[PDB]
């Protein structure tokens, strides 16, 4: 039986600037079976109000997931997005780099 | 949305009848036909989709999804086939739409017409007097009576299977003392060689 | 038109954990949702608003009940394959069925499904057959094949009825699927060179790397198009740089019939 | 295969009935429909699963229950003369299934009445071959009339010497109305039964023409000052003539 680990990308919706209003993305793809929990971090802290899209499905027959959160980016915040699924043995953590 | 096919079609035993219907319905997922005997289950005879035609012994199926029709075709009719035929479409929400039934009637293949009108022997039983008007061609028609006091049944086939011999007959009945089965069936059409045996004394 | 097309998924689990639904099935025009059923619900809803504007209650309840009707079918499926592969636990069956309206005006349509997340079972409409990956899948093709009537209702399905579905769909939608929100694109360096694209509506875009005219695919890092989440999205690709020898280097974007350069000095 | 029960039955206006259907099929799917002159069958109630029920086209004056994976009643809380209908049954493999065919239960007359006072059962007699018919053929046929029937609920059949017979038998495929103005006219129904002049002609052949009504029962109330008409057999006979 193959499970698929999943492919996890963080971003802004908009080219960051400190100061100005943003999104952070945590795209989620590529996994199965569809069973997943994820959670944006700031400074290794999980953000409270985070939104996402209902599970999404590709005609591979993988799964795909959006979640997101508003935020302004500063020089000290540092933000990252945590995934835990039936392919990883702790979660996996992946930092916004920009 | 709708479906049409003719209220009634009538042909002989032995001959070739195309059955029609059209609908106009939103979406197709598919058209069957069934057959229902009068008084019977109806039952499934074919389902046509894509275009063009689908034989099944006597029967073939045709359909085209451009003009939006269908034809159920017989051939080599029997009087078994005498029967209703429904149609019906599957429109896009999978709902059926049933078309409103073509009956199908067959006039039997009278080889050697003997028409004749008989007088029944009375039942001790009944104030009716009876008359049967049998063994004539398919083509004669019977007409209803235009006496209130006068019942005329419509022509019926029977098939004496052991001799494979059919006959059509229709039945006049009444108790009025002028009834004769001399004028019971004058308001019909019938054979001009129609046999009248004279009544007793 | 672009080209678009409909689709719409079924997923089943065979054991599920307490929170999931054991069924769940989502509809798409392009990769826009546009309509959900699930076992917890057991109700299909608009997943998009220009569907929901345009079919009226009465649509949703009539294919709610067709939803709660293939529901248990995808069940009596499952545990089937599931007890002819002697397997244990929980395990997922998927279906996808859908069609392409291309820019041509032709066609396409297809119908598969998945047992654990790996092609099962692939529909030729064409020659009126299933493909089978495995010997269970080759016991279903041959009950499935010995219902003719059923194949050939799927292909008049494919072919004419999703086909007819998407062009309404695409008509609700327009404002959202006919539109076009040119990228954005810019070139950095991380050495690398990132050209990155954002922005941009519909998904569909081509970036690509050519080095002195010519391009390279082998030496190209292509990135992912994601969404940004306001309906737009962004993209980038990328190429190292010979630290020996200076090249002419250029970004090339294509997106929805308009092509860009970014020459880097 | 669908079985579905009462064949026929007659109701009084608010009189409550309840139609049963079973089928042996291991099918999922049921459905409940009227089939009225002119039209097309209209879907009342179906049943999409074990556990399901949801309204089709006309499901006004009417409920459903599946009582099993077998069974799917159709009941009338307070019947309506409009309500006046042959009743069908039906079951599919899947509701769901894109080329799946129906398969349908017999049919339930039913006829509902503002009162049953114009409720009459047949009367029966037989009518003996013509003797010329019988030289002028060597073929001899017996008539039967079931006459001034209401509602339109009989079923005539022919028995010869203790079997039911059906060779040689023709019986009208519709009741002629009595006065056929009037919207509840009684009925008449003619049948024959032809047999050789020699099959006639044997003195311990024995004919009979039966016809089952179906009508009133013990919890109909009836104040006429006729017979109540209840649900019975009337016959008539003939031996052959030597
Ligand atoms: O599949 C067919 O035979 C017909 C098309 N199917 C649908 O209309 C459909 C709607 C939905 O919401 N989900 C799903 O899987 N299918």
């Amino acid at each position: 039986m193959i499970q698929r680990t999943p492919k996890i990308q963080v971003y802004s919706r908009h080219p960051a600037e400190n100061g100005k209003s943003n999104f952070l993305n945590c795209y989620v793809s590529g996994f199965h079976p569809s069973d997943i929990e994820v959670d944006l971090l700031k400074n290794g802290e999980r953000i409270e109000k985070v939104e996402h899209s209902d599970l999404s499905f590709s005609k591979d027959w993988s799964f795909y997931l959006l979640y997101y959160t508003e935020f302004t980016p500063t020089e000290k915040d540092e933000y990252a997005c945590r995934v835990n699924h039936v392919t990883l043995s702790q979660p996996k953590i992946v930092k916004w780099d920009r | 949305q709708n479906i049409d096919q003719p209220t009634e079609m009538t042909a002989t035993e032995g001959a070739i009848v195309q059955i029609n219907c059209t609908y106009q319905t939103s979406g197709f997922n598919g058209l069957f036909w069934y057959q229902q005997h009068a008084g019977e289950a109806p039952t499934f005879l074919s389902y046509n989709v894509l275009d063009g035609l689908e034989e099944k012994g006597r029967f073939s199926s045709f359909l085209s999804r451009s003009k939006g029709y269908s034809y159920l075709l017989l051939k080599e009719l029997q009087m078994k086939d005498s029967a209703s035929y429904l149609c019906a479409v599957k429109d896009s929400n999978y709902q059926l739409i049933w078309g409103a039934g073509t009956k199908l009637i067959i006039k039997p293949d009278i080889q050697n017409p003997d028409p004749a009108v008989y007088q029944l022997r009375d039942s001790k039983s009944s104030d009716k007097s009876v008359c049967l008007f049998t063994d004539f061609d398919s083509q004669t028609n019977v007409s209803q009576s235009k006496d209130s006091d006068v019942y005329i049944t419509d022509k019926c086939v029977l098939d004496m299977r052991s001799m494979d011999f059919k006959s059509n007959s229709a039945v006049a009945w009444s108790n009025k003392s002028d009834f004769a089965c001399a004028n019971a069936f004058n308001n019909s059409i019938i054979p001009e060689d129609t046999f009248f045996p004279s009544p007793e004394s | 038109m672009r080209t678009h097309s409909l689709r719409y998924f079924r997923l089943g689990v065979s054991d599920p954990i307490h929170g999931v639904p054991e069924f769940i099935s989502v509809g798409y025009v392009d990769s826009h949702p546009i309509t959900t059923y699930d076992s917890v619900t057991r109700q299909k809803e608009p997943r998009a608003p220009w569907m929901a504007e345009n079919l009226a209650p009465d649509h949703w309840e009539r294919y709610t009940q067709l939803l709660r009707g293939w529901q248990q079918m995808f069940k009596v499926e499952l545990k089937r394959l599931q007890r002819h592969y002697n397997h244990s636990g929980s395990h997922t069956y998927q279906r996808m069925i859908g069609c392409e309206l291309l820019e041509d005006g032709s066609t396409t349509g297809f119908l598969q499904y998945a047992y654990d997340g790996q092609d099962f079972l692939i529909f030729n409409k064409d020659t009126l057959s299933w493909l089978a990956v495995d010997n269970v899948a080759h016991t279903i093709k041959q009950a499935w094949e010995a219902n003719q009537h059923e194949l050939l209702y799927q292909k008049n399905w494919l072919e004419e009825e999703c086909i007819a579905w998407l062009k309404r769909f695409l008509e609700y939608g327009k404002d959202t699927l006919q539109r076009t929100e040119p990228p954005l694109v810019r070139v950095n360096r991380k050495t690398a060179l990132f050209c990155k694209a954002h922005g941009f509506y519909p998904p569909e875009i081509y970036m690509t790397w050519m080095k002195n005219g010519e391009e390279i695919v082998q030496e190209i890092d292509y990135g992912d198009i994601l969404p940004s989440g306001d309906g737009t999205y962004q993209a980038w690709a990328s190429i190292e740089l010979d630290p020996q020898s200076s090249n002419l280097y250029s970004c090339h974007v294509e997106h929805s019939g308009v092509h860009m350069v970014l020459q880097v000095p | 295969g669908v079985t579905q029960t009462p064949k026929f039955q007659v109701l009084k206006t608010g009189q409550s009935m309840t139609l049963q259907c079973a089928q042996d099929m291991n099918h999922n799917s049921m459905y409940w429909y009227r089939q009225d002159p002119g039209m097309g069958l209209r879907l009342i109630y179906y049943s999409a699963s074990e556990g399901t029920t949801d309204k089709g086209e006309v499901p006004n004056g009417y409920n459903v229950s599946r009582l099993n994976k077998r069974e799917f009643s159709l009941r009338l809380e307070s019947a309506a003369p409009s309500q006046t209908s042959v009743y069908f049954c039906a079951s599919s493999v899947w509701t769901g299934e894109g080329s799946g065919e129906l398969f349908f239960g017999e049919g339930s007359r039913l006829t509902v009445l503002e009162d049953l006072k114009n409720v009459f059962p047949p009367e029966v007699a037989v009518f003996e071959p013509s003797e010329a018919e019988i030289s002028h053929t060597q073929k001899a046929t017996l008539v039967c009339l079931a006459t001034g029937f209401y509602p339109d609920h009989v079923e005539l059949s022919w028995w010869v010497n203790g079997k039911e017979v059906h060779s040689g038998v023709c019986t009208d495929p519709q009741p002629l109305k009595e006065q056929p103005a009037l919207n509840d006219s009684r009925y008449a129904l003619s049948s024959r039964l032809r047999v050789s002049a020699t099959f006639w002609q044997n003195p311990r052949n024995h004919f009979r023409c039966q016809v089952q009504f179906y009508g009133l029962s013990e919890n109909d109330e009836w104040t006429q000052d006729r017979a109540k008409p209840v649900t019975q057999i009337v016959s008539a006979e003939a031996w052959g003539r030597a």
